[PDB]
């Protein structure tokens, strides 16, 4: 039935959808202990 | 004319001619002490 078909569609959608948010707020999270730079890690250069 | 003894050496502390000294010495100012202490932290970066 294509009812339910589009129905787990989307909601394999909503899956992405929260992994997704999930990976930003990990590198966001990333990205601000680290203090990166294009330079290197911190206020260093590697 | 004029007899100045005076001490020395040992008696830095001491004059023995009289000429009627009337110096009173002050007080040291008590300075605050300033112990420095460095303990570990964890990050503050925890808060973000």
């Amino acid at each position: 039935i294509y009812g339910w078909r589009k129905r787990c569609l989307y909601l394999l959608v909503l899956l992405l959808l929260i992994i997704l948010v999930v990976n930003l707020a990990l590198t966001i999270w990333i990205l601000k202990v680290m203090w990166f730079s294009p330079t290197g890690m911190g206020h260093l250069h590697v | 004319t004029s007899i100045a003894i005076t001490g020395s050496g040992s008696c830095r502390h001491l004059q023995f001619i009289p000429v009627a000294p009337p110096g009173i010495p002050s007080s040291v100012t008590p300075p605050t002490e300033v112990p420095d202490r460095d303990p570990e932290k964890s990050s503050e970066d925890d808060v973000y």
